[PDB]
RNA sequence: CCUCCUAAAGAGUAACGGAGGAGCACGAAGGUUGGCUAAUCCUGGUCGGACAUCAGGAGGUUAGUGCAAUGGCAUAAGCCA
RNA sequence: AGGGCUACACACGUGCUACAAUGGCGCAUACAAAGAGAAGCGACCUCGCGAGAGCAAGCGGACCUCAUAAAGUGCGUCGUAGUCCGGAUUGGAGUCUGCAACUCGACUCCAUGAAGUCGGAAUCGCUAGUAAUCGUGGAUCAGAAUGCCACGGUGAAUACGU
């Protein structure tokens, strides 16, 4: 089904099929089956239709994809045009965790530029 | 030819006042809504474009109007002729029932939408606004598509004015930003 | 980032700030104390944030104050 | 061999005069019937940006014409079936 | 005083951690050595999801504390998928240290979940409790170990020959 968006997330047990969602962990998963009144070795495919209906219902509750995403970005944005440590170092793609530039970057930069 | 009727009702009069119109037959009337989508590309698939057709095909209940270029004159590419387009008008049952369909299932299933734009009119009095992203509304199948869809809308009306636009759909459901 | 309970500062921009509050704004401020925090009383206010050779210009807005002055200073030069 | 100027408002006229093209192409790019009409700019529109498709407004043969140039073409020769 | 030594298109050495099913994860559970400690190690109890906080006993030590070994084993699950693999990255919010965490601290919660499916030419260590692997402690030090030094658990293969 469906749920949160799209994503149809089946032939797994409820929990790690539940965090399937762009925005719920195994944490949150987890916890939110129980509090659904759902178990986890439960095949959210063969799940009852009913029991799915619930999930939706309570995962509405945390941000997800949408919202998600959009709200995730508006902050770096605002640290960005701000003018801080922070945002300097996205405009520019380097580590604002402050790592080492030095050495070790392949992530957060891009990777060879010989 | 449900909203339609509405019009006649609480519409017409309600400008026949506010704009203080002296003929019943002047009241900014619904000229159909055109619906286009420039699907383009084509090249790389092609394929899209009949789907983008099929897709619009379910949008509206009328035939698509696979439509083809023009200039030829394009960076892009094209040719005079070449696939690019499904313009696809609405016709007036149709058209009203789909304003229906729209404003009170479309755009109601929205992504974000907070609001709608208040300026997408013209200098004449018509709105035309992007859908952003095919709402996948009453369409063939839902999670059974292809990448993505999008297209564009306009509505088009014997307003005299812009401002004339903003009253009638005003006058209706739609939902505006303000 | 993270610092407990209680945002901290160097005295010398409190008293000078405060007393700018008060008077009204006028020329900058001229402080080393970068460590401290941005307040909602600085907020518009002429600061001159020194970094290693001189001191630079900020405007304390809103979403700037949870921070410390120093982040707005870059202290090395890069190309 | 074709087109314009030279060529003195009929035809026609010379130069080792000034400028370009042809040696083909189409079973439709012919026939007829029926229908259509641009270029370009402005404005407003998902991805559509200088420049695709869409909506309006201005505009009016400045488009188009299988290929040069001249003349012609809306009753269109231009466009679709 | 503040900044710099933590700069960055880049290149090289030494390492840590992965690519998984000789495994991940859940639950239950068995065996160790060697050390450190009165501006110290800090229990029990209480609160907090957690880092940690409040109160506060004991030990200057075969008495007390750091301290709950990890592999392993039993059951269960996942069924080979870039995955319940792998965790970089980043975002939001916090804890503690210390005047002081912007540059530049360690850690926690939730979310995010990249590279990576065993690595070319070439090259390194190791002959037995060795290699491989698993955990444990200490010096430095307010607070920044995958480094260094040290400890024990499990425990191979192969050596014709020069
Ligand atoms: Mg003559
Ligand atoms: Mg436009
Ligand atoms: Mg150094
Ligand atoms: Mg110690
Ligand atoms: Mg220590």
């Amino acid at each position: 089904a469906r749920i949160a968006g799209i994503n149809i997330p089946d032939h797994k047990h409820a929990v790690i099929a539940l965090t399937s969602i762009y925005g719920v962990g195994k944490t949150r998963s987890k916890a939110i089956l129980a509090a659904a009144g759902i178990a986890e070795d439960v095949k959210i495919s063969e799940l009852s239709e009913g029991q799915i209906d619930t999930l939706r219902d309570e995962v509405a509750k945390f941000v997800v994809e949408g919202d998600l995403r959009r709200e995730i970005s508006m902050s770096i944005k605002r640290l960005m045009d701000l003018g801080c440590y922070r945002g300097l170092r996205h405009r520019r793609g380097l580590p604002v965790r402050g790592q080492r530039t030095k050495t070790n970057a392949r992530t957060r930069k891009g990777p060879r530029k010989p | 030819a449900k909203l339609h009727d509405y019009y006649k009702d609480e519409v017409v009069k309600k400008l026949m006042t506010e704009f203080n119109y002296n003929s019943v037959m002047q009241v900014p009337r619904v000229e159909k809504i055109t619906l286009n989508m420039g699907v383009g590309e084509a090249i790389a698939d092609k394929k899209l474009l009949d789907n983008a057709a099929a897709d619009l095909a379910a949008i509206s209940g009328q035939k698509p109007l696979i439509t083809k270029a023009r200039k030829s004159v394009a960076g892009f590419k094209i040719r005079q002729g070449y696939p690019i387009g499904c313009k696809v008008t609405l016709r007036g049952e149709r058209m009203w029932e789909f304003f229906e369909r729209l404003i009170t299932i479309a755009v109601p299933r929205i992504r974000d939408f907070r609001g709608l734009s208040a300026k997408s009119f013209d200098g004449r009095g018509n709105y035309s606004m992007g859908v952003r992203e095919q709402i996948i509304f009453p369409e063939i199948d839902y999670d059974k598509v292809d990448r993505v869809r999008g297209l564009d809308i306009t509505i088009t009306t014997t307003a005299k004015s812009d401002e004339e636009g903003r009253a009638l759909l005003a006058a209706f459901d739609f939902p505006f930003r303000k | 980032r993270s610092l407990k309970k209680g945002p901290f500062i160097d005295l010398h921009l409190l008293k000078k700030v405060e007393k700018a509050v008060e008077s009204g704004d006028k020329k900058p401020l001229r402080t080393w104390s970068r460590r401290s925090t941005i307040f909602p009383n600085m907020i518009g206010l002429t600061i001159a944030v020194h970094n290693g050779r001189q001191h630079v210009p900020v405007f304390v807005t809103d979403e700037m104050v949870g921070h410390k002055l120093g982040e707005f200073a870059p202290t090395r030069t890069y190309r």
